[PDB]
């Protein structure tokens, strides 16, 4: 019998038959409380009782019920959800129940932590994450970039293997919003625990499928960290092709990205002993000064370095 | 004033006619700040940048002592409300006179877990956050009465009690493994010198494994990179001297794009808004990539400013992050909190203080009252304060067992 705390018949569990017994205990604060909170009659009530059953140790269904609402007032309560996980146990609870209330308490407060991990800690104990890619896609289909969703994604996938419909949820994402940095993370989560970069068709096909994309939309930064990111890797220089083909997209899709991915290839060109050092030299300082005193100078300090940094190298 | 010259309206989003969630979000946010920006001219006025401290000082000194019940989401958060608060007065350099000082000690005491480490209010289980807070907070107050709080053999079994086999440390019993409980740990144990040869084994490893694709540094690994747990990952390695277990130059590359080209503050991740509390996490990276890049003799640091922009930063912080009322904010619209007041000030701070051993330059955009006290990048507590609470606990020998 869930008397809900937001029920307009909710009485004071003061005012409770079925808790008369028990004596509630108030907090100790001191006799010069600091940061104290003038607490709501209804929290502090529950508080009480609930500082009573724990000290008691009172492995109760009433005491279960009460967590519950403990939790609602302030569900960053982390005491309250280990008691709560301790009665889950003892009155041996129906888990299936318990996914359906913390998948309720989730969708009202999805950036809560304490929430997240006990939905971890049921799947866990139940072993059962058929209900987990769907539950969490419909937390992302409110909020796409949560990122307590995103780990307990990556935590079901790697746990319960569950890796073959990733890809093409990230694609779906991916067409829904192109700049959500979250999902170019989960794609390259996929990839590198699936087929890896290493092999030639995936990256080839990586490559390419970032390229149309920073055609597409040029500005969008995750695009560009995700094709240095996955390239990297091996070394920018390793790949010739390249910088002829973004010297080409200098007129049309030329953004303060573009210039910046030019110095960082060249940067590798100098370090690993490039032909023309002196003329790739200068062009990679020639940027560095264009993007700190025109197309990026919130970031002048850094080019500057890099400047520095460049010259103090292949001088 | 950087972001009111008229080359500055060239810095607005290109949305390639290309529109999504994110373009559309941060448009609305460059647009809310514009009008910031702009008032001045509007109204007619020259344009003042002040700090202010008595407003943010009534707001301190009364939330020190009590709460509406507005802050019952708090409840479990108490040594964290002392820490900012304490922080935010540090900052201001408003003092806290001995009667408040010896209540604060008193309170923690309550939060102290007879198994070492405190928790979130009286009574509450240890947790390694309000630990981290708890004895951050002790430091501050730095007296003999404050640093004798903590139980420094209980504190090393705690730790212990958390520390797990690849390295990392839960945040709790029962509880959630993130690069915040290497920070936490790593900051108190450093600072009550109770770090045991194998305390922090493979830690810097896991903390490694942390750092992605991006250059930034993820909650656990395969995660994506974000500033409260890149500051804590970097922050974590220095006080390990492990930093060059890292890849300092693609997170310096990362962290300096996250500071936003037309608000001036920085964003939490890539293509995310822009945000006041980052003004700490995100550029007090930078202090510490200096030091970082300095021990290993990098001949092309500068000698007087941070590698972000210290300027832009500042206004952005003065302009758009503070409350009339008292109180700073993460942006225009959002409500004050005591989150905000610290880190706002915190990141203030680091933007106005540059130093590098002997070079020292600051920076005080508006009116010279502006200037704050110093906070030390790694624990982000007053540099006196770190140097007095090691000296003082190092007249302890580190908990045998
Ligand atoms: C505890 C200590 C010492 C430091 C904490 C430092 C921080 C701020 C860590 C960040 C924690 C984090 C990233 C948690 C993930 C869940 C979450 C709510 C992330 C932020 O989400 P948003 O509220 O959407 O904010 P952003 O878009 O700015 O990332
Ligand atoms: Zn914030």
């Amino acid at each position: 019998g869930f008397l809900s705390l937001d029920s307009p018949t909710y009485v004071l569990y003061r005012d409770r038959a079925e808790w008369a017994d028990i004596d509630p205990v108030p907090q100790n604060d001191g006799p010069s409380p600091v940061v104290q909170i003038i607490y709501s009659e209804k929290f502090r009530d529950v508080y009480d009782y609930f500082r009573a059953v724990l000290q008691r140790d009172e492995r109760s269904e009433r005491a279960f019920k009460l967590t519950r609402d403990a939790i609602e007032l302030n569900a960053a309560n982390y005491t309250v959800w280990h008691f709560r996980r301790v009665l889950l146990r003892s009155l041996q609870k129906d888990l299936q129940e318990e996914m359906n209330y913390i998948t309720a308490i989730i969708e009202e407060q999805p950036k809560n932590y304490q929430v997240w991990h006990h939905r971890r800690v049921l799947v866990e104990w139940l072993k059962d994450p058929s209900q987990e890619l769907e539950f969490i896609a419909d937390i992302l289909n409110q909020d796409a970039k949560n990122y307590h969703a995103w780990q307990h994604r990556q935590w079901v996938i790697q746990e319960f293997r569950l890796w073959d419909n990733e890809l093409q949820y990230v694609d779906q994402l991916l067409k829904e919003d192109v700049r959500n940095n979250s999902v170019w993370n989960q794609r390259h989560f996929v990839i590198s625990n699936t087929t890896g970069y290493s092999d030639r068709a995936v990256l080839e096909r990586e490559v390419q499928y970032t390229l149309e994309m920073i055609k597409l939309v040029p500005h969008n930064e995750s695009a560009w960290n995700y094709l240095k990111g996955i390239l990297q890797d091996r070394g920018l220089s390793r790949y010739p092709n390249l910088l002829n083909q973004l010297l080409d997209l200098q007129p049309s899709h030329s953004s303060p990205y573009l210039i910046a991915f030019l110095v960082d290839i060249y940067e590798d060109m100098l370090e690993n002993q490039c032909d023309n050092k002196e003329d790739i030299l200068n062009k990679a300082l020639e940027l560095c000064e264009i993007l700190a005193k025109e197309k990026d100078t919130i970031r002048k300090e850094y080019w500057r370095y890099i400047g520095r940094s460049l010259q103090s190298k292949h001088s | 004033l950087y972001s009111l010259r008229p080359e500055h309206a060239r810095e607005r989003l290109q949305d390639d006619s290309v529109e999504t969630v994110t373009s559309i979000e941060q448009a609305k946010v460059e647009e809310k700040i514009q009008e910031v920006f702009s008032s001045y001219k509007f109204n007619h006025l020259v344009p003042r940048l002040v700090l202010q401290r008595e407003k943010h000082f009534h707001y301190l000194k009364r939330g020190l002592r009590q709460l509406t019940d507005a802050y019952e989401c708090l409840d479990a958060s108490r040594p964290w409300l002392c820490y900012w608060i304490l922080h935010s007065l540090e900052l201001l350099d408003e003092p806290i006179p001995q009667i408040v000082a010896t209540d604060v000690c008193q309170f923690l005491e309550l939060c102290q877990s007879p198994d070492g480490g405190f928790g979130g209010g009286p009574g509450q289980y240890p947790h390694l956050a309000p630990t981290y807070a708890a004895v951050n907070a002790l430091c501050i107050i730095g007296t003999e009465e404050a640093y004798n709080v903590i139980n420094r053999e209980k504190l090393l079994q705690y730790l212990y009690s958390l520390k797990q086999p690849d390295g990392s440390f839960l945040m709790h019993v029962g509880g959630e493994v993130d690069v915040r409980s290497a920070y936490c740990a790593a900051s108190v144990a450093s600072l009550t010198n109770i770090i045991t040869p194998d305390l922090f084994e493979g830690t810097a490893e896991w903390i490694a494994r942390c750092q992605n694709w991006e250059g930034g540094i993820g909650g656990v690994p395969g995660m994506e990179a974000h500033g409260g747990y890149t500051f804590c990952g970097l922050a974590a390695l220095v006080i390990l001297k492990k930093e060059r277990s890292l890849n300092l130059k693609s997170l310096l590359q990362w962290v300096t794009s996250r500071q936003m080209r037309f608000e001036g503050g920085f964003q939490g991740r890539c293509n995310k808004l822009v945000d006041g509390c980052y003004s700490f996490w995100q550029a007090g990276l930078l202090p510490l990539l200096h030091r970082a890049l300095h021990a290993q003799g990098d001949p092309a640091l500068s000698m007087s400013h941070w590698m972000f922009h210290q300027q832009a930063l500042q206004e952005y912080i003065l302009m758009c992050c503070q409350c009339p009322a008292g109180g700073l904010l993460d942006k225009p619209g959002k409500s004050r909190d005591f989150y905000h007041t610290c880190y706002c000030l915190s990141g203030l701070s680091i933007a106005q203080h540059f130093g590098s051993g002997a070079m020292l330059h600051d920076v005080v955009m508006g009116v010279p009252e502006n200037v704050l006290q110093p906070t030390h990048p790694v624990y982000n507590i007053g540099p006196d304060k770190v140097i007095q609470a090691t000296t003082h606990f190092l007249q302890k020998p580190v908990p045998g067992f």
